[PDB]
């Protein structure tokens, strides 16, 4: 019943992200790569795949913080090429992908605001996808966050602002709350929005986003010990979207110690067995390199239905996994450091 | 919902109405101005006839032409980085092809026992001319559907199989077995239409 | 014999015996077969022995067969009301619970050839849920065989 | 005598032109212009 | 005299088949929305 | 005896308890049959005990089965319009009912073997919401066997 | 006695009265079904406790029985017009009303069974909440007997 | 006397009275019955407090049982068109009107009582309200006695 | 030999539906198709002429309703036979609906096909194989209307 | 000879369906293809009078349905045969609902192409040759609608 449909105006797009899965690398590509001794031979057998001469205009002093920036900006026009061919129920699909940038955007150009500055952070120090190149009177909003915030309600985070009143942000609240409380209204606006949306794209997807809302459950509750904020203060931060909802959020926002948010996990068997990274041990997987090969391995599944929206953003999350792997190889091999350079993810 | 809840405003209200309607004929004894029989005799039988001509071709053309979008939007989707497709993956094209030549056949197989009469009362329009009318009526609605259905079966198939030939150029010689399954599903309402109209005659 | 009109519902009972029950196999060759091309990149083992969801939605197919040559070939030119309704109620009940059997196998043989992929613990499982909603095509053909040979 | 042709002149035109008067304030009632300025 | 004459029932079969036919060819034609962007 | 027509709702009785039930047991195995190969990805082990939420939906399927045939085989040409109505409404009581019994299995079906899976102490409680899920079934088969054999 | 069309309006109580209750207690088994399954996984104990909003859908399936048995054993061939309209308004009566009593046990029962995972004083004031929602079944039921036996 | 087909607008109306307001009743305990889940995690100790709109909503039912028993108290072989036509129109005026009535608690005592989660204060300025949407069903009521007694 | 006074709706009623319901079918393959040149202009302006293939192969379905459609019309006689005016509602039904699911699938491949041509050219001539199969659908209506209305 | 008293509302319903359904498709191509204006003046505004073409083509749509609900309003008598009315019913159709689908294809195109425009300029000798295409559309249901009406 989605099925039948969904080739009229969404055909030609999703047998285009299928074939770049297709370049998505293999692990005998990683087997190929991880054999380099420097970087500029990186360059010769990162050429057999699908990336090839995307490095040969740069210098022959090649430096990690080139092949970094080189693969992140092959990853933004392969996405801004698939919105610019977008349809209307395709395209609010791929722009909830970008809010998550937008979000991590507009806390950055935040900053710069309370401590007077200007439009010098905005171009070089900004993600690409989200991106403020229209909606120019952000660009020039040079007033201290009151004058500025209500030109951000003029921006399409603004139905995520209606928990951030412009008396908050203005040295009221720290600046990690401001982010977490807008990634809570957006992932729970993003999963009303793949439910209304319904067929294989809420199911393929919703346990994605299930799993997006206990990350930020488990990893909030863990790295909030030694700070200053109280239990009410990251009650608020906890995502209402996840499998653990009504009962583990209850446990989490009264967890005080890491053994407390262990036996939480325990109730739930897919989150027991992913808390065994154990990093008592000198070598091993942390909690979030086990956290990691999870969000993977639920972006994989997603290529398994067909007639949906989620091999979209399960190609974003595994091109971004291709930018933290290949630097990871290659940050291993500029400082001849690699005995941990099998610690990365190999997604295909 | 927008343009759904109009198709669903329709639907409902025109079953509410029977229902209505259908509780009024029975209730005041007027059952008897009812008449199926008046309605299926004073219809004439080319109306039948030529509404199952009308649909043995348009039928299966509107099932081929949906199995032909379905997965040619996945050819040129697919081919775009792996431009081998094109040819390999046209059987795919032509097994929901095949499901017009049924109709455009069976179109001209059932055209060819229509003839006129000049009767017009029903007893003189015996049940020979009206059985060759209805017989023409389910002959062209078992091979317009069951080639609309067989049409898209071998599409969304094809659509499906076009996308894993782009990942491994070995697989489509295995999933070609899943669309043989499905286009015989076209080839069995054929079967079925040559045996509704085996011993139609029409005319006097 | 019977009316003039009499032929009219025994010829609906072999359209929709064959017309309902192509949409039942349509949708569990194309449904199913959805899951069969998506698995098959990532495991060309198990492509040929995951076939038997599709197959088993042809047989909804012959089972409507069936029903559509019998009712076809014992219609004659002015036959009773009475035995034209029977071969009506005789196509209905195999084409409609022949839909219900092939919406039953895509669904199932969609989500058993994932998790067969992911797996291969649930081939034995999966061809065991996928006789139950296959005997639910036979008992409409059993029920039409004794309403339509009366 | 010509009951059936008055009556399906009133019939397929009243539900023709209620069907055309409830798309056309259907449209109107949703018309979103766009309100936050 | 009825409220169907037998030469309209014939007539308003196919009137109403061919509305089913343009609803569905405009339905289609109703749901071909373009793009908000170009590159 | 009665008129011609009287065989239509006698047949539509045959019909609708074989293609709604049908469809019941469609819905019980299709829509509990995702809810297995969504656990067996994680609990391999519990997959043969886990086939009791599609058993009793193939039970929906043979309550309209024994109805149908009980019908069926109550046929004769010219019989009353009071035992024809009959029989519709006992088609239409086990057929329906059925479907809502149906619907229930699969929706307590697919989210009980999710919850087993989590969790092997529900697996007692699924069986038991279960059971309240297919005695709808059999409500609507004794008024099948009331309405028929009168 | 009454016509012939009599009958189809006294077994199409018979029929709504089962059909109708028991789409109600599916509803009510269905809803409230699957907040047993999200209420166990942290609260494990209180799961066979949770079968009441499933017990209480279970008695409006019953409701509708006992009336579908009433209407059914007071036929008779030739019941007059009156009679028969009765047995129209006795299972649209208790069906219509138990299928609402289904409709609101499904919604408070899963919103109520959710909500005693996490605060165990809401059980005494959710089975008080069910009481209401089960004598609507009630209400149509006694309006129901006062309309057969007429 | 009357026609035969009389008695059959105020059997309508007998049910009509029943399931609208059996419908009004179920939409009044079943939308403010999951505010008071939603008000007990964080309030306790007003839940006994809080079944005040579901129990205004069980008066809705109770008005629509009167006039029911009212009406089917009312019923002769062969009354008069003129007498069936007024319990018709005493069925609905007791029906649709305590629908609306059981919609508009169903609506206020869900937002009330997630209101008296946060502010106390709103508590006896939530039975108030209450009240103005418990006359309209008593309105419904004193207008389906004077129609059906006269 | 003279037919009903009603006999000649039918045959008009498939003049207009073998003109209507191509018309929609080719109206759909021009302007989604045609959106689709739009899109690819702006980066690969040289493929605009090459790229008019299934606005025109789109259009040749229209003037396959406008020959059946003119020989209903021609063929129209004052009382004919109820017979012979089906045949030209039977034969406006079968180059109708087949200029529309076959206008359709014109405009859905022509549509993704000029968007996956300017980006890897060698789909030209794979593009324009699979808009000859969707035309040919437009023509087996054409050729079974012209057996229809000329019985 | 005469006709019926009611032969006369499936004339006067064509004279109203040539132009109701005419004046629908180039409202769709008037609308659609001028919101397209104003998205291509606030960058480039010397294309404005040259970007009027998009929507002087849907002005030929409206004049079809004018000249065939002249042409039948003028061929009215009182009493004219059942057959000489439903001539002139799908008359109206086959110009109304042709230049209805015409105006829905003028008005897709007519957006998109001259919103690639303000971006390509290169684009404004191939939308024109589109919009060529689906004016014709409204041209085949004219000269299917003269036939019908004349005779
Ligand atoms: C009785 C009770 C019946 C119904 C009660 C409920 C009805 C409400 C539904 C409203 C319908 C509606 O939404 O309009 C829609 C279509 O509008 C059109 O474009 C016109 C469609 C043709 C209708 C013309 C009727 C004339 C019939 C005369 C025949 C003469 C034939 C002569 C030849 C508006 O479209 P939308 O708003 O975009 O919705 C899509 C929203 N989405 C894109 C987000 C998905
Ligand atoms: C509800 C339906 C009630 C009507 C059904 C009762 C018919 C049985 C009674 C009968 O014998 O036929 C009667 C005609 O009956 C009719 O003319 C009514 C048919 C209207 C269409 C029914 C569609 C139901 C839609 C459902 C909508 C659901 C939508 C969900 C989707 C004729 O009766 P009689 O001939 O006067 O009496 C026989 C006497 N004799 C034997 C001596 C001759
Ligand atoms: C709501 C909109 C409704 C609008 C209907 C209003 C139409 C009134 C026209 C009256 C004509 C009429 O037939 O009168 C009838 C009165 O029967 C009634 O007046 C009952 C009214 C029908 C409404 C049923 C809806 C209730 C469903 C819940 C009397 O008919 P009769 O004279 O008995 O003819 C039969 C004679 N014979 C038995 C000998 C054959
Ligand atoms: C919503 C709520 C719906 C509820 C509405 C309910 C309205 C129906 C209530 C009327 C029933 C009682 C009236 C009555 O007097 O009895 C009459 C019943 O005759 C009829 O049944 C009239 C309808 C004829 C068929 C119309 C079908 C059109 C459906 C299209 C649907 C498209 C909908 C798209 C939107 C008896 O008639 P009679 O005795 O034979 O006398 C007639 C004179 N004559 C003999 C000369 C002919
Ligand atoms: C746009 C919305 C407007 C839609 C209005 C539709 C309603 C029009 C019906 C009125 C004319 C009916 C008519 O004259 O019947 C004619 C059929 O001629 C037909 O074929 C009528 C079919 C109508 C379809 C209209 C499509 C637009 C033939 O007449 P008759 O009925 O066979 O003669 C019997 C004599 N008697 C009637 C005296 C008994
Ligand atoms: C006042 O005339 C108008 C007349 C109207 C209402 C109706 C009919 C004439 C028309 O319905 C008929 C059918 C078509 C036709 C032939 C129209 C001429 C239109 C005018 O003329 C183009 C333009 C006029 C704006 C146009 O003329 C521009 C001034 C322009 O000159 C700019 C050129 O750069 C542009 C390319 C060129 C093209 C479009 C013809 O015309 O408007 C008008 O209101
Ligand atoms: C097995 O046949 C049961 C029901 C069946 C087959 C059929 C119908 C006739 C039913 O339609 C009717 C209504 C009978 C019915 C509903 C009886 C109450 C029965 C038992 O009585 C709880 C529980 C049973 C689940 C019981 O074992 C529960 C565990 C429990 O007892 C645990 C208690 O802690 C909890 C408080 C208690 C409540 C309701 C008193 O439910 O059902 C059954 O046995
Ligand atoms: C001007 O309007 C044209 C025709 C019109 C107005 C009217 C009807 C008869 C027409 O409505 C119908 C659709 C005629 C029809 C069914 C095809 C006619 C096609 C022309 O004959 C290719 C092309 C085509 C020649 C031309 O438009 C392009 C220049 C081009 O030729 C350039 C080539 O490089 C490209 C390869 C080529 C395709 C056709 C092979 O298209 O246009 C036209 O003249
Ligand atoms: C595959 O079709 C099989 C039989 C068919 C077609 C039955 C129909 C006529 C059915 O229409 C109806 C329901 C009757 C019914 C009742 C069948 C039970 C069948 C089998 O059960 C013995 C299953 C099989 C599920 C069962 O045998 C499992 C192996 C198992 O034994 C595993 C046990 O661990 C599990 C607890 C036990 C329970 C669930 C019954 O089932 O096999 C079969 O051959
Ligand atoms: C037997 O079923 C109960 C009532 C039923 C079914 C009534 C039907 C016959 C119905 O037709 C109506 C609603 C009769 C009616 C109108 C009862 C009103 C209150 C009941 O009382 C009498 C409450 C009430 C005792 C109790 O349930 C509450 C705990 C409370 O006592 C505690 C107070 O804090 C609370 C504020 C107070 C309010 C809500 C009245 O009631 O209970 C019941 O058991
Ligand atoms: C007897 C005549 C009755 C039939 C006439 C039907 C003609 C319908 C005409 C116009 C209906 C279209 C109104 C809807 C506007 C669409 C709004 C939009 O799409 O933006």
């Amino acid at each position: 019943f989605p099925e039948l449909y969904f080739n009229v105006d969404n055909g030609y797009l999703e047998g285009l992200v299928r074939g770049l899965k297709a370049g998505v690398l293999s692990q005998a590509d990683y087997l190929n790569l991880v054999q380099c001794e420097t970087l500029e031979d990186l360059k010769l057998h990162l050429q057999s795949t699908d990336y090839g001469n995307f490095l040969a205009n740069e210098a022959s002093p090649l430096t990690v913080s080139v092949i970094d920036d080189r693969l992140k900006e092959k990853m933004v026009v392969e996405f801004r090429h698939m919105r610019n061919h977008a349809y209307e129920p395709l395209a609010s699909f791929l722009d909830f992908i970008t809010y998550s940038y937008m979000i991590d955007n507009v806390i950055l150009l935040i900053t710069g605001t309370l401590h007077q500055r200007s439009i010098a952070e905005l171009v070089p120090k900004c993600h690409p996808l989200g991106s403020f190149e229209q909606m120019e009177a952000v660009n020039i909003a040079q007033t201290p966050a009151e004058l500025y915030n209500a030109i951000l309600v003029d921006t399409p985070l603004a139905a995520f602002f209606q928990d951030c009143i412009s008396e908050q942000d203005l040295d009221e609240m720290n600046i990690e709350i401001i982010r977490n409380t807008l990634y809570k209204a957006y992932l729970e606006s993003f999963y009303k929005f793949c439910t209304l949306l319904g067929g294989t794209t809420a199911d393929a997807m919703c346990p994605i986003l299930e799993f997006e809302a206990d990350r930020r459950a488990f990893i909030i509750t863990i790295n909030s010990f030694g700070t200053e904020l109280s239990k009410e203060d990251r009650a608020k931060l906890f995502p209402h979207c996840g499998r653990l909802y009504p009962e583990g959020l209850a446990q989490l926002a009264r967890a005080d110690d890491y053994e407390q948010v262990k036996n939480v996990a325990d109730y739930y068997p897919e989150y027991k067995l992913l808390f065994e990274g154990a990093g008592s041990n000198p070598g091993d997987k942390t909690l979030e390199d086990r956290f990691f090969e999870h969000e993977v391995k639920l972006n994989k599944l997603a290529f398994l239905n067909q007639f949906h929206f989620g091999v979209f953003y399960a190609f974003v999350k595994l091109k971004e996994q291709e930018c933290r792997n290949i630097v990871w190889i290659a940050e291993c091999i500029a400082q001849r450091h690699r005995a941990k350079i099998d610690n990365y993810i190999p997604i295909f | 919902t927008g343009l759904v809840l109009l198709y669903s405003g329709v639907f409902v209200a025109f079953w509410a109405c029977l229902l209505v309607v259908g509780i009024c004929y029975t209730i005041f004894d007027l059952g008897f101005r009812f008449d199926v029989a008046w309605f299926l005799t004073e219809t004439s039988p080319f109306m039948w006839s030529n509404l199952g001509i009308g649909l043995a071709i348009s039928l299966s053309v509107v099932g081929a032409a949906w199995g032909i979008y379905i997965t040619g939007s996945s050819i040129i989707g697919g081919g775009v980085k792996a431009p081998r497709i094109k040819t390999k993956n046209l059987v795919s094209i032509i097994f929901c092809e095949a499901v017009a030549i049924y109709g455009i056949i069976m179109a001209i197989v059932i055209s060819n026992m229509a003839e006129p009469f000049s009767a017009t009362d029903p007893k003189a329009i015996g049940h020979r001319n009206y059985h060759a009318g209805y017989s023409m009526f389910g002959a062209g609605l078992t091979v317009g559907l069951s080639n609309l259905f067989c049409g898209v079966c071998v599409g969304i198939v094809g659509s499906g199989a076009a996308l894993a030939d782009a990942q491994n150029p070995s697989l489509f010689v295995k999933i070609l077995i899943v669309e043989i399954f499905g286009s015989a599903i076209g080839l069995f309402g054929v079967i079925v239409a040559i045996l509704q109209t085996s011993r139609v005659k029409m005319g006097d | 014999n019977g009316p003039e009109y009499a032929s009219f519902f025994a010829v609906m009972g072999a359209s929709a015996a064959m017309v309902f029950s192509a949409l039942g196999a349509a949708y569990g060759t194309a449904k199913s077969g959805t899951g069969i091309a998506a698995m098959s990149v990532m495991r060309p083992e198990m492509i040929m022995k995951s076939i038997i969801p599709v197959v088993m939605a042809g047989i909804i197919a012959i089972y409507g067969l069936v029903v559509a040559v019998l009712i076809a070939n014992s219609l004659n030119d002015g036959i009773s009301l009475y035995r034209s309704f029977l071969q009506l109620g005789a196509g209905l009940s195999v084409g409609l619970s022949g839909l219900a059997a092939g919406f039953a196998i895509g669904i199932v043989g969609d989500a058993g050839v994932r998790g067969t992929a992911q797996q291969p613990r649930l081939f034995v499982g999966m061809i065991l849920i996928l006789i139950f909603a296959e005997v639910l095509g036979l008992y409409g053909l059993i029920v039409a065989l004794i309403l339509s040979t009366k | 005598f010509e009951y059936p042709v008055v009556f399906n002149l009133v019939l397929w035109i009243m539900i023709g032109l209620a069907l055309t008067l409830i798309v056309t304030c259907y449209n109107i009632w949703n018309m979103d212009p766009g309100y936050d300025s | 005299a009825g409220f169907f004459s037998p030469g309209i029932w014939m007539g308003l079969l196919t009137s109403l088949f061919m509305l089913f036919i343009f609803t569905y060819g405009l339905h289609m034609i109703l749901s071909l929305k373009t793009m908000d962007r170009f590159d």
